[PDB]
């Protein structure tokens, strides 16, 4: 059981503002494939996840260039170039490395 | 062919060949 | 591309069984996984077991094991989620993920809403 947290859990920015939300897990979430697998999915208020992040620091078909992770190990980073009130809303981090997958704690990012 | 057993969806086709 | 078509929200009481429907639209299903991911409110999002319709294989989270018995309509294209002798956990809502063609799983549901009285 990997447990992934994020901080913070509340994260206000302003219009085209470059947020960052630190994600940590317990323990290394590498793949015995040598990848990381680390996906980040996003969340509006009465709807459901959508994938804009995959394999850490790649990007989904349809996501916009503004979005992007990094790190290693267990701490990693969401980064976001460009905030708009489109992109507000709550990021969950996601590894499919160990069963059973474990999701993010939820970081609400907000204008 | 694949080097395991299993189902190969789509995660495990780095391992075709 | 991907689309998940989940039911929407059921009003029931304990000690039923429900089966709550995701039907898959744009694909077929035996090509991608079906992961159920749970969301209480008193919860992140808490992911139970996958089915893959193909060749019947599940795996399981064991918390909510055999709580939830998952199972699928094979040919019809639509998974199922068979949410067994309820208690207030049952209280939640659903998230049907697909996989991705890529290495993990692209498109959520809609959200199907079991609450119980």
């Amino acid at each position: 059981d990997v447990l992934m947290t994020q901080t913070p859990l509340s994260l206000p920015v302003s219009l085209g503002d470059q947020a960052s939300i630190s994600c940590r897990s317990s323990q290394s979430i590498v793949h015995s494939n040598g990848n990381t697998y680390l996906e980040w999915y996003l969340q509006k208020p009465g709807q459901s996840p959508k994938l804009l992040i995959y394999k850490v620091s790649n990007r989904f078909s349809g996501v916009p260039d503004r979005f992007s992770g990094s790190g290693s190990g267990t701490d990693f980073t969401l980064k976001i170039s460009r905030v708009e009130a489109d992109d507000v809303g709550v990021y969950y981090c996601y590894q499919g490395s160990h069963v059973p997958y474990t999701f993010g704690g939820g970081t609400k990012l907000e204008i | 062919g694949y080097p395991t057993f299993g189902e190969h969806k789509q995660e495990k086709d780095l391992e075709y060949g | 591309e991907v689309q998940l078509q989940q039911s929407g929200a059921e009003l029931v009481k304990p000690g039923a069984s429900v089966k709550l429907s995701c039907t898959a639209s744009g694909f077929n299903i035996k090509d991608t996984y079906i992961h159920w991911v749970k969301q209480r409110p008193e919860q992140g999002l808490e992911w139970i077991g996958k089915i893959d319709p193909a060749n019947g294989n599940t795996k399981y989270d064991p918390k909510f094991q055999d709580k939830a018995t998952i199972t699928a309509d094979t040919s019809s294209n639509t998974a199922y989620l068979q949410l067994s002798s309820l208690t207030s956990e049952d209280t939640a809502v659903y998230y049907c993920a697909n996989s991705n063609y890529w290495f993990d799983f692209d498109y959520w549901g809609q959200g199907t809403t079991l609450t119980v009285s």
